[PDB]
Parts: structure tokens; sequence; C-alpha cells
């Protein structure tokens, strides 16, 4: 998922203000 | 050393380091 791939894989920055409401 | 993956906790963080005011809600199943 979103939040696990940022670990092994890579996180996005546009994703991050996916994480946040 | 711009772009590290952040496992554990500290991944919560690049978010609320990023997230400020507006927040996030991390999901460590989904």
């Amino acid at each position: 998922g979103i939040v696990e791939q940022c670990c092994t894989s890579i996180c996005s920055l546009y994703q991050l203000e996916n994480y946040c409401n | 050393f711009v772009n590290q993956h952040l496992c554990g906790s500290h991944l919560v963080e690049a978010l609320y380091l990023v997230c400020g005011e507006r927040g996030f809600f991390y999901t460590p199943k989904t």
C-alpha cells in the first residue's frame, strides 16, 4: 500500500499530501 | 541525502513534517 511502500520501495510527497486529511 | 526511505515509527514522521496543521492519518495495514 501507500504507507508500506515508503520503507522498502518509495513514498511520494503528493501521497504525503494524500495521507494528510 | 534529501530523499531517504523512513522505516518504522519515523515513516509517520516525513508526513507530520510535511503535514503541519493539516495533519495525517497513518495506515500500517491498508
